[PDB]
């Protein structure tokens, strides 16, 4: 299966690209702006089917914080430590922060 | 550094996808 890029259109090998498990299609880091890491290399749910780690529902992209290194979804209104507002800075794991 | 995190990742995805 070519599993061409989900959002960019183009064929690619299945090993050096992020392969979404649910969707079945892989994609380049540049297209979705995802850092190349072993955790995501295995295959992280692309933003097209991402879910909150609290309610397991998508949407609220501007109000949802996603980890740069690992794949985790945090809702500004129901994340692990709930916040009263949207952080002006980045809110992800320490490694994710950098 | 801004909420560009998922905001830029998924929202831009819509721009390139919907395009
Ligand atoms: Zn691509
Ligand atoms: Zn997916
Ligand atoms: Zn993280
Ligand atoms: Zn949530």
């Amino acid at each position: 299966g070519s599993a061409r890029c989900a959002v960019c259109e183009g064929p690619g090998e299945l090993c050096d690209l992020f392969f979404c498990t649910s969707c079945g299609h892989h994609y380049h880091g540049a297209c979705l702006d995802t850092a190349l890491t072993a955790r995501k290399r295995a295959g992280w749910q692309c933003p097209e089917c991402k879910v909150c780690q609290a309610c397991r529902k998508p949407g609220n992209d501007s109000k949802m914080l996603v980890c740069e290194t690992c794949d985790k979804g945090y809702h500004t209104f129901c994340l692990k430590p709930p916040m009263e507002e949207l952080p002006a800075h980045s809110w992800k794991c320490k490694a994710c922060r950098v | 550094t801004g909420a560009r995190t998922l905001a830029d990742i998924k929202a831009k995805a819509q721009l390139v996808k919907a395009q």
